[PDB]
């Protein structure tokens, strides 16, 4: 619902190329705020985020020591998966491990996920209750089995429910101007003219967080079927995010066209014509 | 599933050895935990896999290595009384789970194999006023002059080990609280009716297994050397 | 064994004006495997000084990255971006257009 | 300590509940273990826990408290075999130091003796050595037995056996002295 | 903070 806090980790074997990429990033809703890339020396779990500047060094030491455990499991996991499903020793692949907590309006614990994927396709999954996981496969009941028998939904469990809600409240304190306060749009109708009798007319939404965004074109206030093409919501490598929506409309019919917005930032929703 | 040797051992002050850990549950995890008496563990090193190892909070005096994810060997450099202790051995799946323990190895370091001595057993026949007033015997068992404390006392009646009715001490005794290499006494009770001791032909032995010193180990001395070895002691029922 | 191509948009992160100094973004995201090249053109000419975001990843699995630079546009330069994946046989090379 | 527990030595009637207490000192704890040993053997896992609450099996039930940083373990229905040391362990995640072991509690199941009689015996030697021990037998759990002041003169802790076939409990404690000034009449004070 | 907590598959 309201917050959360996920990470995201991929770990990529190279066989004969030394020991797997192995990278790990940290969101708090829709802003990065940590990352792990053992592409180095001695990789370091850093900041990513400005409010994340001011931890002492028994952050990043835990952060380093718990990054580095994982890559090691991750590597011990790929060459078990090679086995289940017998793969020669030549070949890359993609070990993937999404996790996260997410809090209610009342900033207690609602929900809890963790979702493992193997060259892409999930793999093993802790269900709703975080007491059990559902396999896909014949490879996935070994590693299902194995879990039960590790007690590790226990495990899981205690991190989602407990840890990863304490962490989350600190980091919502931390970044509380980033993440608790809001950017709305900044919005604007351009025009561009395709021929003698046909315009488009393409609707801005720039510099909003979160990424969450609607974007609608309406023809004297009610849904048409024009051409209506609509870009996948970007970032702007700020911390922001961007989108487009844009209509063809017949030359001279401009301003019986508006563009809707909404977006969480808002009062209210936002309502925009072509200013010439 | 964790295999740990030895279970005894006796050094000199200054010898080295390798303490054996291996596990087959292929974790990457492995520790090496001491325990002083009647006190909690406190870690000595360990590994979160194999080619890695980190110090605990009492590394000194040890060393340990990593070639290989199954074995995790500990090696006392130059042996001390202080490291008198008991030596456990751990997997773990997670850094932070469950620690699944080896059987143990207890140490001691002597000043001199020549302090070293096997136990003289002895047992002692019920009192007739116990048989009088309590239609029960007690016999004692009683083990004196070992050392070091590294013995396992049993009880066998008609050749079969017992358990029932039987009681050893706790800790042992010093013989010399003084002295730093004191020898230690150990007793033992085992308790049968009146009736089972009043016959003759019932069988009675304390058997008191003792861990001293390895083919391999150098004696230099008159007696006989204080090698590992059982010592018993008997006797049989009696109608009056 | 999933594969999917990268899907690409190149765009400034202000609107352009001549002579202002701004960004140059090329976003790739919904590909799998990770392995990926992505590079920044100025006149055909790869630009040395370009960063890129940490490897992350959708609902889907599917992965996502930005890279970026530092530029100030000029009516006569022209920029695009470079990309090549396991599932192209030949490089993707989309040019930046500042109205999109 | 990082890890507290009271080493005791605690008794608990056979029978009755024990409770165990255990306090850590770093918030950034996450897993928790209690542990027995009987005496110089290995640590055998009672009870893990790492969710606040409770946490039931069999006649054990552990108690977890984050906040408040303690875990403690209950043993319903004590039993003889559940006198051992228990140990309290913490995985602290913050150090890193794999599982933090607690200095242990001591607990001793004390049955009662039904019918006790208080009495001191004294054994010959089976060899003809003219050797005895003194045998202080059949007192009551509450019964401690004092340590020798005389360096010549030896004196047990006390044990207790059980004769399973007879239901039937008794203590004993054992004494001995190379002095032939030695009576074991008065032995035991 | 990462997860302590690390399934063996």
């Amino acid at each position: 619902g309201s917050h959360s806090l996920k990470y995201f980790h991929t770990s990529v074997s190279r066989p004969g190329r030394g020991e797997p990429r192995f990278i790990s990033v940290g969101y708090v809703d829709d802003t990065q705020f940590v990352r792990f890339d053992n592409d180095a020396a001695s990789p370091r779990m850093v900041p990513r985020a400005p409010w994340m500047e001011q931890e002492g060094s028994e952050y990043w030491d835990r952060e380093t020591r718990s990054a580095r455990d994982t890559a090691q499991i991750f590597r011990v996991n790929l060459r078990t998966l090679r086995g289940y499903y017998n793969q020669s020793e030549a070949g890359s692949h993609t070990l993937q491990w999404m996790h996260g907590c997410e809090l209610g309006p009342d900033g207690r614990f609602l929900r809890g996920y963790e979702q493992f994927a193997y060259d892409g396709k999930d793999y093993l999954t802790l269900n709703e209750d975080l007491r059990s996981w559902t396999a896909v496969d014949t490879a996935a009941q070994i590693s299902e089995q194995k879990s039960n028998d590790a007690s590790e939904a226990e495990h899981q469990r205690a991190y989602l429910e407990d840890t990863c809600v304490e962490w989350l409240h600190k980091y919502l304190e931390k970044g509380k101007e980033t993440l608790l306060h809001l950017e709305p749009p900044k919005t604007h109708v351009t025009h561009h003219p395709i021929s003698d009798h046909e315009a488009t007319l393409r609707c801005w939404a720039l510099g909003f967080y979160p990424a969450e965004i609607t974007l609608t074109w309406q023809q004297d206030g009610e849904g048409h079927t024009q051409d209506t093409e609509l870009v996948e919501t970007r970032p702007a490598g700020d911390g922001t995010f961007q989108k487009w929506a844009a209509v063809v409309v017949p030359s001279g019919e401009e301003q019986r066209y508006t563009c809707h917005v909404q977006h969480e930032g808002l009062p209210e929703p936002v309502t925009l014509r072509w200013k010439p | 599933g964790v295999t740990q040797t030895p279970k005894f051992q006796v050094l000199k002050t200054g010898q080295s050895m390798t303490l054996q850990c291996a596990q087959d549950m292929n974790y990457e995890y492995m520790s090496w935990y001491r325990q002083d008496p009647g006190m909690g563990l406190r870690l000595i090193h360990y590994s979160v896999s194999a080619g890695l190892t980190d110090q605990g909070e009492v590394p000194n005096g040890y060393n340990v290595s990593r070639s290989t994810t199954e074995d995790f060997p500990l090696r006392l450099l130059s042996a001390a009384p202080s490291q008198t202790s008991v030596y456990f051995c751990a997997s773990h799946r997670n850094r932070l789970t469950e620690a699944f323990f080896g059987q143990g190895t207890r140490l001691t370091v002597v000043e001199d194999l020549k302090n070293v001595f096997p136990p003289e057993v002895a047992v002692f026949e019920p009192s007739e006023a116990e048989i009088s007033h309590t239609q029960k015997a007690t016999l004692v068992c009683l083990a004196t002059g070992f050392y070091p404390d590294h013995v396992e006392l049993s009880w066998w009646v008609n050749g079969k080990e017992v358990h029932s009715g039987v009681c050893t001490d706790p800790q042992p005794l010093k013989e010399q609280p003084a002295l730093n290499d004191s020898r230690y006494a150990l007793s033992s009770r085992l308790r049968v009716s009146a009736t089972f001791w009043q016959d003759p032909r019932n069988h009675f032995r304390c058997q008191v297994q003792f861990y001293g010193l390895s083919e391999n180990d150098e004696w230099t001395q008159d007696r006989a050397k204080p090698v590992t070895q059982i010592v018993s002691a008997e006797a049989w029922g009696r109608a009056d | 064994m999933i594969q999917r191509t990268p899907k690409i948009q190149v765009y400034s992160r202000h609107p352009a004006e001549n002579g202002k100094s701004n960004f140059l973004n090329c976003y790739v995201s919904g590909f799998h495997p990770s392995d990926i090249e992505v590079d920044l053109l100025k006149n055909g000419e790869r630009i040395e000084k370009v960063e890129h975001s940490d490897l992350s990843f959708s609902k889907d699995w599917s992965f996502y990255l930005l890279y970026y630079t530092e530029f100030t546009p000029t009516e006569k330069d022209e920029y695009a971006c470079r990309v090549n994946h396991v599932t192209l046989s030949q490089p993707k090379i989309v040019k930046w257009d500042r109205d999109m | 300590k990082e890890v507290e527990q009271n080493s005791g030595p605690l008794s608990v009637p056979e029978g009755a509940i024990a409770s165990l207490n255990c306090t850590y000192s770093d918030r950034g704890s996450v897993s928790f273990f209690w542990y027995r040993q009987y005496s110089g053997k290995s640590p055998e896992l009672i009870m893990s826990i790492y969710l606040n609450g409770l946490k039931e099996d069999g006649r054990f039930t552990a108690q977890l408290n984050k906040a408040s940083q303690y875990v403690s373990l209950l043993i319903r229905d004590s039993q003889p075999s559940d006198s051992a040391t228990y140990l309290c362990a913490v995985g602290n995640h913050n150090t890193g130091n794999m599982l933090t072991f607690g200095g242990g509690t001591r607990l001793m199941v004390k049955p009662h003796i039904q019918n006790p009689d208080p009495a001191v015996y004294q054994l010959r030697d089976s060899k003809s050595s003219d050797k005895s021990v003194c045998l202080f037998t059949d007192f009551d759990s509450q019964t401690n037995v004092s340590q020798s002041k005389d360096s010549d003169v030896y004196i047990t802790d006390k044990c207790v056996l059980d004769m399973r076939s007879m239901d039937f409990k008794s203590n004993s404690a054992v004494a001995w002295s190379n002095k032939s000034d030695f009576a074991c009449a008065n032995a035991f004070n | 903070i990462l997860n302590p907590f690390l399934p063996l598959l």
